[PDB]
């Protein structure tokens, strides 16, 4: 019994970064593993990346460095940062726990350009 | 139930371990035998309460819930019980949420000490027929 | 990276008939392979975890099996609740993929 929830944007310029969060309720983003999905337009879905127990984070090197995930114990909800977005970052974005168990209502993105 | 060394270099290779992000099945191998000495059934309890069960003495205090812990997390979301059984799926999957962290198999003291830097790859080694 | 090949792009099957997915993967991933389901306008739902193991509260017509590079999904009795994009998912090595996504459709 988990609740996962994406907040951002819906539109947005080129070269601006992009920036979502996903707030975790009943469960406590304590030290867990928490990833970022995401599906094209007309395409599959991508891992993004995902941040462990250490702190330590892995991103799919296609995104070619411009993102960054970390997590808030304080308010207890994790984020996510794409810069330089372009047309080909048009999608929509899911958050959900590592195990794959838990998962967002997901968020669409889009980059008109 | 206790392994032998190449039982359960055949159980790991068919629990996927063989090379799971990057770490040859002579590292996991390795890792059973100094943490656990090949015990499915082996517990220890740790100085600040928590306890290490299984083949790979997996820590209360942030995998597994046995009611027993303080501020216990439950990252693999399991009770601890279900870490010691002769079949080692539990805690395979636990072992693979657990290394797929930064710190890789260094979150393995034992690996550490007695497996990180040798020749692992003995461990496998004369198996298989 | 590991490269997932989902087999076929749209599989047409009528209810209740049984259907096969296939997953290959470029390179031997041990069991490290997971079955998604995707229905419109919902997130991704897992239905396999590891090649072959079960989740509670999943239909029993659904089933992977096979090892290394070769992965199948089976499903028994095709519902109207079935369709959808199916995809397959390797954990064995970072960055983690997936398939193109199969799309089960009515016949």
């Amino acid at each position: 019994q988990v609740q996962l929830q994406e907040s951002g944007p819906g539109l947005m310029k080129p070269s601006e970064t992009l920036s979502l969060t996903c707030s975790v309720s009943g469960d406590s983003i304590r030290s867990d593993y928490w990833s970022w999905i995401r599906k094209p337009p007309g395409k599959g879905l991508e891992y993004i990346g995902y941040v462990s127990y250490s702190g330590s984070t892995y991103y799919n090197p296609s995104l070619k460095s411009r993102v960054t995930i970390s997590v808030d114990t304080s308010k207890n909800r994790f984020s996510l940062k794409l810069n330089s977005v372009t047309a080909a970052d048009t999608a929509v974005y899911y958050c959900a726990r590592w195990d794959g168990d838990y998962w967002g209502q997901g968020i669409l993105v889009t980059v008109s350009s | 139930k206790v392994f032998g060394r190449c039982e359960l270099a055949a159980a790991m290779k068919r629990h996927g371990l063989d090379n799971y992000r990057g770490y040859s099945l002579g590292n996991w191998v390795c890792a059973a035998k100094f943490e656990s000495n090949f015990n499915t059934q082996a517990t220890n309890r740790n100085t600040d309460g928590s306890t290490d069960y299984g083949i790979l003495q997996i820590n209360s205090r942030w995998w597994c819930n046995d009611g027993r812990t303080p501020g216990s997390r439950n990252l693999c979301n399991i009770p601890c019980s279900a870490l010691l059984s002769s079949d080692i799926t539990a805690s395979v999957n636990c072992a693979k949420k657990i290394v797929s962290d930064g710190n890789g198999m260094n979150a393995w003291v034992a690996w550490r000490n007695r497996c990180k830097g040798t020749d692992v790859q003995a461990w496998i080694r004369g198996c298989r027929l | 990276e590991i490269v997932m090949t989902q087999s076929p792009a749209t599989l047409s099957v009528s209810p209740g008939e049984r259907a096969t997915l296939s997953c290959r993967a470029s390179q031997s991933i041990g069991n490290n392979l997971h079955w998604y389901q995707q229905k419109p306008g919902q997130a991704p739902r897992l239905l396999i975890y590891y090649a072959s193991q079960s989740i509670s509260g999943i239909p029993a017509r659904f089933s992977g099996s096979g090892s290394g590079t070769e992965f199948t999904l089976t499903i028994s009795s095709l519902q109207s609740e079935d369709f959808a994009v199916y995809y397959c998912q390797q954990s064995n090595s970072w960055p983690y993929t997936f398939g193109g996504g199969t799309k089960v459709e009515i016949k």
